[PDB]
């Protein structure tokens, strides 16, 4: 009979059964997100929204909620720390239930689709065979697809009824759910505006109304009808596995780069911005910003929020991760506790040194300390017979301003090199290694978690789309060549035209 | 049509391919790239 | 048998040797002039071996700025002289 | 206003239509000119 | 109610079967290591 | 009775004018020094 | 343990520049590509013998006179793909140079371990390119010798006491 | 356990070879 | 009759070169990624984006010369010839590497070319597309490599540069900085492609050495026909020959010949899913477990723990003038090195 | 500049070379083309 | 040897799922008329 | 086959299966809505590429 690689296609000339296998699926899907989003409940720590977010805790459906504007907890906390919020029914519980009361109700309909696949709104009232006009199928999918793209744009975005979307400053430090105006000029199409996106929805969900009304008035042409085999619902699967690969490479991308929908205080900070030194050139402006009003040098970091230093850290950076490197980002180097502020390297004459930062390919970076103007001045050096820059030699002290060691200095070269190895971290935090049994080894946030999950599906879609694309054009080959393929046909010589009989 | 013969194409063909790589390897030990 | 002249009827032919005598020299020859007469360096922004460093410079002219790496390519030229 | 990277940015659009445009009027008057027999 | 009439009987034969579990053995053998880490 | 022009006299010439116009210009290049 | 060979011996003998072991890899890289080109002929120009709900696969009987696929029509479409005179038409002559490829690159492989076992290794061409003043100028081969370089003073990092590592 | 299980996984691949050379469904000539 | 029809029939006639509706696609841009990686390696240096030499005429030979990336302080800019960066200069451009997204860009849309010549000629002779199929395998490769990971990275940069050294360079870059041959995926194509090669040497050799005799000359390639109903070798004798020697053999042509697609096949898949997570830095570079164990017994040492010190060798002796956008200066003494060497 | 002329020197005065021994052929084959 | 608590698990359940799955699969062929 | 309640109002939903229009119908007018999209997703493309640049969008988060 069938091998195991085509049982499902016992479902292609069966739309009521085709329908079960549907709502089978959705409710599986569904029923994941209830109960992914329960399992992170019973998991997430929110007592502190600065040191210890959502992406520190490995949450994946969490910030899928949040940005939409689920802020709350039935338990009385929300997401941005704020106490006193009630978010009535909609809380992460009331979003989980939802889904898992769907996911069952989906499953009773998939019985009674499956029990029921013989109805006569899947025949063809001419023929008798079962048979969906798929062109028309489009058109009113597109139409109900355009109404809510154009309902969520208008009325959930833009806040007209509904909560909004979570938005921030540049620096992630104050974001909330708000409500959004559609951008109607060119910046709209910076995918840093959330206004952007709602005027997007607004616009693409009007042309999928007038779109789906086109689709389900005029009739495909006969040429595109017999080029595309409209008649064969493999040919929408291939078509729309090729618009959802698409759409996957564009989620991984943005996810990566970073956009307005892909916020660092739910995702974590990107690549880039460590890449850059976004954080430690905006902290570097705030202190100078400081010590030019007269501001000491420890009035000037210990205004430094902890939130900012938490980002200028290279144990937030999404590409220092391993592939087998399981769990949250807590479980690498801790729970982050405290800042321990900013450590200042300075030589035995004064001068102020800074540790050459490591790059996020960097599995492990020596310890490299240059003055301003990128001369080497101290390092830790490997052989030490000939060493002539060691902390030892040169006098390196550290002192710290801002944070958890504000005012202190050292002086002790075994002290002053292990704070110089954290340095090239970025900022130094203390870590609570012993409640996950932290390894010390980084891990990577769910940022780039989904880009590796969403690129690497949208890689193998395009090998189903060349499949069931291969399997529409070529199905009358699929169990194999016509045993009387005639040698002309293949034999150079015979016809002006390569496979066209009448021009022989 | 067959004026010249093919082997005689060939044979000049295929000395004028080791010419122009033994001029090659010849300015692999001279000029650029010689490291002297 | 795709009733193009077979290539063996072609290159062992008389009025094909006339031409190519005459193309296949003048095409390596004008190869050979683009380098000899320096054109090639000029075309493609090569250095010549005197153009890598001005006379006593050790750094290497590395582009560093994206919008203005065609000004910075410029300034790193105008500095071999 | 149009930015030079949005002049840049008509000039690679129309360069390539100039390109396919005239490669398909190319390719359509050989194909009139050189027909099959049928 | 009338039966389904696309079921189909579904077949695997016992060098797919040994296939198989070769492929399972031996992605199993190369990912243990790493699913420990 | 053969054309002279066809689709493959063209990608013939596309590969072999460059090809040899490329190896004069190497072949200069064996001549330059430092 | 074969990493750590591998690694060293790139380290030693620069295996990548050294033309057999490139062979070798044309050997390999050609002969997975031609492994996939003869299955996919093979398999594209299969005859009907069954129906849509049976493996393709059932369509040749073990011992059979008959072959199973139509090498005209492969061979019409290769020598459509590529161009006539690039294509096998004889069966015999496909299937021994599938044997011959990967089996004569292998062995190209082979010998370049063999004679880098005596130390002729790979081609050196750290600082060839030197300017007019005698500056060096860094190729890719010479970003290759840096690497080298970082396997080499770290490999066996206890076993060495002299300068140069001679064998 | 993890010395036990790679050996267990090995110890059914040796297992799986003696079962596809000596239970083998026969090649038959039809 | 149609303007339409008649430039099918043009595109598709039986000619040396079949053109067909994708050879407009596919010609132009095979052609110019191409001629622009002959034009690169003979001319165009990379002394702006990289320091190196590499080019014929710089002195390069043809293991060394490459078409290089772009500089890092590009970015993912497409880098287009009327681009904000090289502002339409095409020596400019050529400096700042522009070739190499040429190169890139236009390979790619040579290979889509490609594919989509494989299904206009399978469908037009009639036979099943599975040449097509196979050929997912390369384009995976060539996506995840030179176009996926260096967008998941800081920038066209540390994509492979198309050159022979220069690729290995990335070989050696992939070990140092990911340990790439440690990873799962990389071992899968490993053994896709040398099961692939096996199958091939195996397979032609067995079908050479069980040949039926079918005329009388000791040199056998003549006595084959195209036009013959009769398999030219024994599957019977072959199959019991390897049922013999090796204990299994293959029974069935079909599957053999399938099998044949899918073991090379699915390793290159394997491979560009294992290149893909290293975009995002996402590598298989240690096993925690024995990481803890070797910090704490000094006395702990496996061929794993070796190969990551030549791993921490290569990225400190390579990353200075592998990287020099970074202006990394490392002193001598910061430098990783054993006793003597 | 005088180097693009000599780049083309050649290039030019082979092409009008091949279209003179060509030309009594080249008109035939498009003259039963029309 | 501290290995990842979930291994055992992953490892066991990795192979037994899909070995049952070919198992389950067979011998409903063998047992076919 | 079974006739439902709801079956029978969406009956003419599903009722010109394999209808078409003549020749290349709406082709010429499908074919420059492609166009015009693949201008529309170069543009988008190059503004998140920094190759398009236009005043008052400032593609960063600082905007
Ligand atoms: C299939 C088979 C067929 C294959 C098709 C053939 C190929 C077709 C052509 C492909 C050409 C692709 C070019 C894409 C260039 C790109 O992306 O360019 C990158 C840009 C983003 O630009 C980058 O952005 C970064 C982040 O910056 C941000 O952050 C910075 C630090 O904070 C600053 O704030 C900065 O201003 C702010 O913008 C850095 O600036 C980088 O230097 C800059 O290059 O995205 C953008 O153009 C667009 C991003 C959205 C679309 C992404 C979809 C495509 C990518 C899919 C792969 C995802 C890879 C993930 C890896 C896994
Ligand atoms: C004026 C109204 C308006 C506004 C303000 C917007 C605004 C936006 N649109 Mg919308 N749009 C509108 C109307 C509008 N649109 C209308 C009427 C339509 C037709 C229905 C669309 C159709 C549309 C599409 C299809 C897309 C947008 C997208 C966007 C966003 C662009 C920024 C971004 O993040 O792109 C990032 C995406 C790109 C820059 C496109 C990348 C193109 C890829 C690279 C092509 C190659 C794909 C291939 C598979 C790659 C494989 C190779 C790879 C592996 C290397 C932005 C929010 C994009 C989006 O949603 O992004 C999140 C998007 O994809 N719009
Ligand atoms: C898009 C999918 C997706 C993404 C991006 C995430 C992301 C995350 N998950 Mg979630 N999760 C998901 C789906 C996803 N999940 C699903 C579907 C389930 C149900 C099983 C879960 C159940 C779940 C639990 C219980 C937990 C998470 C946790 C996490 C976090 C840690 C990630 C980690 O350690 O993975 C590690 C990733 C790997 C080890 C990669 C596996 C490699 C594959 C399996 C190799 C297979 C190779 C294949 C067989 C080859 C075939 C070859 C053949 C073709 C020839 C991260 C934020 C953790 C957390 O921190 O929560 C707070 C956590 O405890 N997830
Ligand atoms: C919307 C997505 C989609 C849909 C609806 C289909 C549907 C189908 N595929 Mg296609 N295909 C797709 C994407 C899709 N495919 C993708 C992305 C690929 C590349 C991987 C393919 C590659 C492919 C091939 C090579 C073949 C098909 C075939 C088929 C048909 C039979 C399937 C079957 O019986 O398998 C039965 C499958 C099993 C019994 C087990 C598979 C288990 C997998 C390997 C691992 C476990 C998956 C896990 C449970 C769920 C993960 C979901 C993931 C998205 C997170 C059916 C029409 C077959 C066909 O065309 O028949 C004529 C066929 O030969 N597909
Ligand atoms: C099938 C052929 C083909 C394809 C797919 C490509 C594709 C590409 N080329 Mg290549 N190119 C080709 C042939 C091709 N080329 C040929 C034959 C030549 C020699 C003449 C070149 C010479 C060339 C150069 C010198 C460069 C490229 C570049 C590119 C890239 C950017 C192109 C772009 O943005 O234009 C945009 C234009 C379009 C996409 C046209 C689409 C048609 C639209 C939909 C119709 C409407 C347009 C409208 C009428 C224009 C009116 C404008 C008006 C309002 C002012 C892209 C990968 C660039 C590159 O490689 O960067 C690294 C680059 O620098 N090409
Ligand atoms: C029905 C039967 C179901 C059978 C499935 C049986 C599971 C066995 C299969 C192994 C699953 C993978 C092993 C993970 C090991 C493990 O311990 O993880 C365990 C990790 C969780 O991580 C744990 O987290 C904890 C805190 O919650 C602690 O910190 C633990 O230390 C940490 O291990 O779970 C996940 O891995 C689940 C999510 C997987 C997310 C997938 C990311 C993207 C993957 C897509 C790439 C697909 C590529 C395929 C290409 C072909
Ligand atoms: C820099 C930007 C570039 C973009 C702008 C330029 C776009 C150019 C696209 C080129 C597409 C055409 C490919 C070449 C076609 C060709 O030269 O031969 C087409 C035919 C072949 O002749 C005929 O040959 C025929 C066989 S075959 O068709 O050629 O295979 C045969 O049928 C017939 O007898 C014989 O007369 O030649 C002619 O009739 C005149 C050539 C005119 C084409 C000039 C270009
Ligand atoms: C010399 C090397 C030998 C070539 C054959 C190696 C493949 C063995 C594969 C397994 C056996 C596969 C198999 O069984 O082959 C069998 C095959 C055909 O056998 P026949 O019996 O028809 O002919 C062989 C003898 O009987 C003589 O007639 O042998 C030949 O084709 C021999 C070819 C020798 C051709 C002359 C040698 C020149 C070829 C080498 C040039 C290489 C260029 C290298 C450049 C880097
Ligand atoms: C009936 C009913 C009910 C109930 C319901 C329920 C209770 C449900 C649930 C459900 C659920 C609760 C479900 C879940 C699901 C899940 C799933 C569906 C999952 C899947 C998974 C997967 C698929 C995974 C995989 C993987 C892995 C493992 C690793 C990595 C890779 C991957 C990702 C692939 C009620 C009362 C309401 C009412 C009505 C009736
Ligand atoms: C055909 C052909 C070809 C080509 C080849 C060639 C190119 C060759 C050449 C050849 C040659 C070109 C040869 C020559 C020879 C020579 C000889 C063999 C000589 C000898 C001599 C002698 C022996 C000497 C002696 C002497 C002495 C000792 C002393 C003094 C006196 C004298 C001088 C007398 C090809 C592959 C393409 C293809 C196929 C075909
Ligand atoms: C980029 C670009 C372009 C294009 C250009 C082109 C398209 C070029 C082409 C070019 C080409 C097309 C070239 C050629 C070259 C060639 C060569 C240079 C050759 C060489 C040869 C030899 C050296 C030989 C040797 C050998 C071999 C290979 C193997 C066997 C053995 C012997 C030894 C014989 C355009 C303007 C559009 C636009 C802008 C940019
Ligand atoms: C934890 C992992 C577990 C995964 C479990 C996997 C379950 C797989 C289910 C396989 C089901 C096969 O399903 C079974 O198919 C066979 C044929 O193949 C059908 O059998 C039918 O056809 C056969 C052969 O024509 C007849 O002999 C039989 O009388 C008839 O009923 C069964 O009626 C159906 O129940
Ligand atoms: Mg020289």
């Amino acid at each position: 009979g069938l091998p195991w690689y085509r049982v499902h296609t016992v479902l292609i000339n069966d739309p009521g059964r085709l329908i079960a296998a549907h709502l089978m699926h959705t409710a599986l899907v569904a029923g994941w997100a209830g109960s992914m989003a329960l399992y992170e409940l019973a998991t997430f720590d929110p007592s502190d929204p600065v040191l210890n977010p959502m992406w520190r805790q490995g949450m994946f459906v969490l910030p899928f909620m949040a940005r939409l504007g689920v802020t709350g907890s039935w338990s009385g906390w929300s997401i941005t720390g704020e106490t006193g919020i009630d978010p009535g029914f909609w809380s992460f519980e009331g979003v989980a239930l939802a889904h898992i009361v769907l996911s069952g109700l989906l499953f009773l309909a998939a019985c009674w689709h499956w029990v029921y696949w013989d109805l006569e709104l899947f025949r063809d009232p001419r023929t008798g065979e079962p048979a969906l006009d798929l062109p028309k199928m489009f058109g009113i999918h597109l139409f109900l697809a355009g109404l809510l793209c154009f309902g969520f744009g208008a009325f959930h975005l833009t806040g007209l009824f509904g909560p909004g979307m979570w938005v921030s400053d540049p620096y992630g430090l104050t974001g909330s759910v708000q409500p959004v105006a559609p951008e109607w000029g060119p910046d709209g199409f910076n995918p840093y505006n959330p206004g952007g996106v709602v005027a997007h929805h607004i616009a693409a969900g009007i042309v999928g109304i007038i779109a789906g009304l086109f689709h389900i008035l005029v009739r495909p042409p006969q040429r595109l009808y017999k080029a595309l085999r409209m008649g064969n619902i493999e040919t929408v699967l291939s078509s729309s596995i090729a618009a959802v690969f698409f759409a996957a490479f564009v989620v991984a991308g943005t996810m990566w780069y970073g956009s307005a929908t892909t916020p660092i205080e739910l995702f974590g900070p990107t690549r880039y911005q460590w890449d850059s030194s976004y954080f430690q050139q905006e902290i570097n402006r705030r202190v100078q910003a400081s010590l030019a009003s007269g501001a000491t040098l420890e009035e000037a970091w210990s205004a430094i929020p902890e939130k900012l230093a938490f980002y200028d850290y290279i144990g937030n950076n999404p590409a220092k991760g391993g592939l087998f490197r399981t769990g949250p980002m807590n479980k690498g180097d801790g729970i982050a506790q405290a800042w321990k502020g900013h450590a200042v390297f300075r030589n035995k004459e004064g001068e102020e040194l800074f540790v050459r930062r490591m790059p996020a390919f960097f599995e492990s970076f020596p310890v490299i300390l240059t003055d301003k103007n990128g001369v080497v001045k101290a390092d830790i050096p490997f052989r030490r017979a000939e060493s002539k820059y060691s902390f030892e030699q040169q006098g390196v002290t550290v002192s710290f301003y801002g944070g958890e060691l504000n005012g202190q200095t050292f002086t002790d070269p075994p002290t002053v090199k292990s704070y110089a190895r954290k340095a090239i971290f970025g900022e130094i935090f203390e870590f609570d290694t012993e409640t996950l049994n932290s390894d010390g080894i980084f891990r990577t946030s769910p940022r780039g978690w989904f880009t590796f999950a969403h690129a690497v599906f949208a890689l193998l879609f395009f090998f189903g789309h060349i499949w069931h694309g291969a399997r529409t054009l070529f199905r009358d080959v699929f169990s194999g060549i016509d045993p009387e393929l005639s040698p002309e046909q293949v034999e150079w010589g015979f016809y002006q035209k390569v496979g066209d009989v009448t021009t022989r | 049509g067959g004026r010249i013969p093919l082997w005689i194409v060939a044979t000049v063909a295929g000395m004028g391919v080791i010419v122009i790589v033994g001029l090659f390897f010849y300015g692999a030990y001279a000029g650029l790239g010689s490291s002297l | 048998t795709t009733g193009e002249r077979p290539f063996s009827d072609i290159i062992t032919s008389v009025r094909y040797w006339v031409i190519h005598s005459i193309t296949i020299p003048a095409l390596f020859i004008a190869g050979w002039l683009f380098v000899s007469t320096g054109l090639a360096y000029d075309v493609f922004g090569t250095p010549r071996p005197d153009s890598y460093y001005a006379q006593e410079q050790r750094s290497i002219p590395l582009v560093t700025d994206r919008f203005e790496a065609k000004q910075q390519v410029e300034t790193f030229l105008e500095q071999l002289k | 206003t149009i930015t030079p990277s949005l002049k840049g940015f008509f000039i690679g659009l129309l360069s390539g239509a100039v390109v396919l445009g005239l490669t398909f009027a190319v390719l359509i008057a050989i194909s009139q000119i050189d027909k099959v027999q049928r | 109610m009338e039966p389904n009439p696309n079921r189909q009987p579904v077949e695997l034969n016992r060098t797919s079967l040994y296939l198989g579990l070769l492929l399972i053995l031996v992605l199993a053998l190369l990912f243990s290591s790493y699913f420990f880490n | 009775s053969y054309p002279i022009f066809t689709v493959r006299w063209v990608a013939v010439h596309t590969l072999a004018v460059p090809t040899i116009f490329f190896l004069g210009a190497i072949a200069a290049m064996q001549f330059i020094q430092r | 343990g074969t990493f750590n060979f591998m690694i060293v011996f790139q380290a030693e003998h620069n295996i990548l520049m050294h033309p057999f072991h490139q062979l070798g890899v044309a050997g390999v890289f050609g002969g997975a590509l031609f492994c996939a080109m003869h299955g996919s002929l093979v398999t594209s120009s299969l005859i009907r013998e069954t129906t849509e709900t049976e493996s393709a696969n059932y369509g040749y009987k073990f011992g059979q006179e008959e072959e199973t696929y139509n090498i005209v029509a492969a061979h019409g479409y290769f020598g459509r793909l590529i161009f006539q005179y690039a294509s096998f038409n004889n069966s015999r002559s496909l299937h021994f140079f599938l044997a011959a490829w990967p089996v004569v690159g292998v062995w190209f492989a082979a010998l370049g371990i063999s004679t880098m076992a005596f130390n002729l290794n790979g081609f050196n061409f750290n600082h060839s390119v030197i300017d007019a003043k005698g500056n060096v100028i860094n190729t890719w081969a010479d970003i290759i010798n840096r690497a080298n370089l970082g396997m080499e003073v770290m490999h066996e990092r206890n076993a060495h006491n002299f300068p140069l590592d001679l064998a | 356990m993890e010395t036990i299980t790679y050996v267990f996984i090995f110890a059914c691949i040796i297992a799986l070879f003696f079962f596809a050379i000596f239970f083998r469904e026969p090649p038959r000539i039809t | 009759r149609g303007w339409f029809d008649i430039l099918d029939d043009w595109l598709k006639r039986d000619r040396f070169v079949f053109v067909g509706w994708s050879g407009i696609l596919l010609f132009p841009c095979a052609y110019l990624a191409l001629g622009g990686w002959l034009t690169g390696t003979t001319f165009v240096t990379s002394w702006y984006t990289h320091g190196l030499a590499s080019s014929y005429l710089e002195g390069c030979n043809f293991l060394t010369v490459a078409v290089s990336t772009p500089a890092n302080s590009m970015g993912h800019s497409l880098l287009l010839l009327w681009g904000p960066e090289a502002q339409g200069d095409f020596t400019r451009w050529c400096q700042l590497g522009g070739l190499w997204t040429f190169i890139a860009l236009h390979g790619a849309f040579g290979l889509i070319g490609f594919m989509l010549r494989q299904f206009e000629i399978a469908r037009l002779v009639g036979v099943r597309p599975y040449n097509a199929i196979a050929f997912s395998a390369p384009i995976a490769v060539f996506v995840s490599v030179f176009l996926i990971y260096p967008l998941g990275q800081s920038s066209w940069f540390f994509a492979p540069s198309f050159g022979v050294a220069a690729i290995f360079r990335f070989l050696l870059f992939f070990q140092g900085f990911h340990n790439w041959t440690l990873n799962p995926f990389h071992m899968m194509g490993v053994a896709g492609v040398l099961g692939g090669a096996l199958l091939c040497a195996i397979h032609g050799a067995t079908v050479e050495n069980t040949l039926f005799q079918d005329g009388e000359g000791a040199s056998t390639f003549r006595a084959f026909n195209p036009t013959q109903a009769e398999e030219t070798y024994s599957m019977v004798t072959a199959n019991r020959f390897w049922s013999q020697i090796f204990g299994i053999a293959f029974s069935n042509k079909r599957w053999l010949h399938f099998f044949m697609l899918f073991v090379p096949v699915t390793g290159l898949w394997m491979s560009a899913i294992g290149v893909v997570g290293l975009a995002l830095n996402l590598r298989s570079y240690d096993f925690i477990s024995q990481e803890i164990r070797a910090a704490e017994d000094p006395e702990f040492e496996t061929f794993y723990t070796k190969n990551l010190l030549l791993n921490e060798g290569i990225r400190a002796w390579m990353a200075p003038q592998d990287q020099p956008h970074e202006n990394f200066v490392f002193p001598e003494e910061v430098l990783p090195r054993g006793n003597a060497l | 500049d005088w180097r693009v002329l000599v780049v083309l020197l050649p290039v030019l005065l082979a092409a009008g070379w091949a279209v003179r021994n060509i030309l009594p052929y080249a008109v035939k084959q498009v003259q039963k083309l029309l | 040897m501290e290995v990842n608590q979930l291994g055992l698990i992953a490892t066991a359940l990795f192979v037994l799922v899909p070995s049952v799955f070919l198992i389950i699969l067979y011998v409903q062929t063998e047992s076919q008329q | 086959a079974r006739r439902t309640w709801l079956g029978d109002i969406l009956r003419p939903l599903n009722s010109e299966y394999g209808k078409v229009a003549p020749g290349w119908g709406t082709t010429p007018l499908m074919a420059v809505f492609m166009g015009l999209f693949l201008v529309f997703l170069l543009i988008i493309l190059e503004i998140y590429n920094s190759t398009l640049i236009l005043d008052g969008v400032n593609v960063s988060w600082k905007a």
